[PDB]
């Protein structure tokens, strides 16, 4: 069992560094891939990669290329990442899930099993 | 690879609504079907249209050739949802517009 | 093989995947353990 569980609304100004961060606090850390997807209003679900804390081997997506920094350690127990370069239009909730799986090519055979409350970001310039 | 669907769909109250998620060459790519309610977060209820268990057999379809399909049985008020079709492609997850369920 | 000190659950198994039915790929997830701690021997060839 996981919970997911991640802190709440932030309010920071514009063009500085964005840190988030999930917690699980249930289940054991490793043993499933981690995975956030952003959701935004009226513009679908967005994909930015995923990181297998065991294996440590982490998949960037094709618009997210350079701008995401994730890190995972299992010492922590903690999985983060850390955001520059983002514009308001890029401001949009984001989300952390589970896969229950730490393979690569598994990944498939699997779904989002569980997912978070959602961490709302609002900018202010 | 890529995927194109209808803004929203319409349909009475507890009748058979078919969805199609329309994309480039999806078969044999286990797509996957989510659901998302207003103020709660989104769940898995599709992984071949397959259902995970404590989810009311309401939802089920097919996969064709160059297209899948989403069945929906004993439809109710609380099924306003947004479903997104996504599928493991080259590695990556590539997530739709979505579709917005409407009951009179 | 891996003659390597770590705990075993009451219950080690695997979890295996055809990959879309086609009977190829033929993948496994390696749920067996939670350690490598004292690793000392290792071997790989031909699977039995």
């Amino acid at each position: 069992q996981v919970q997911l569980v991640q802190s709440g609304a932030e309010v920071k100004k514009a063009g500085s560094s964005v840190k988030v961060s999930c917690k699980a606090s249930g289940g054991t850390f490793s043993s499933h891939t981690i995975t956030w997807v952003r959701q935004a209003p009226g513009q679908g679900l967005e994909w930015m990669g995923r990181i297998i804390p065991i294996l440590g081997i982490a998949n960037y997506a094709q618009k997210f290329q350079g701008r995401v920094t994730i890190t995972a350690d299992k010492s922590t127990s903690t999985a983060y990442m850390e955001l520059s370069s983002l514009r308001s239009e890029d401001t949009a909730v984001y989300y952390c899930a589970s896969l229950q799986t730490v393979d690569t090519a598994i990944e498939k055979y699997y779904g989002m099993d569980v997912w978070g409350q959602g961490t709302t970001v609002t900018v202010s310039s | 690879y890529e995927l194109t669907q209808p803004p929203s769909v319409s349909v009475s109250p507890g009748q058979t609504a078919s969805i199609t998620c329309s994309g480039d060459k999806l078969g044999d790519k286990y797509a996957c079907w989510y659901q998302q309610k207003p103020g709660q977060s989104p769940v898995l209820v599709i992984y071949d249209n397959k259902r995970p268990s404590g989810i009311p057999e309401r939802f089920s379809g097919s996969n064709s050739g160059n297209t899948a399909t989403l069945t929906i049985s004993g439809t109710q008020a609380m099924d306003e949802a947004d479903y997104y079709c996504q599928a493991w492609d080259s590695s990556t997850a590539v997530f739709g517009g979505g579709t917005k369920l409407t009951v009179l | 093989i891996k003659v390597c000190e770590f705990q075993f659950c009451n219950d080690p198994f695997l979890g295996v995947y055809y990959h879309k039915n086609n009977k190829s790929w033929m993948e496994s997830e390696f749920r067996v353990y939670s350690s490598a701690n004292n690793c000392t021997f290792e071997y790989v060839s031909q699977p039995f």
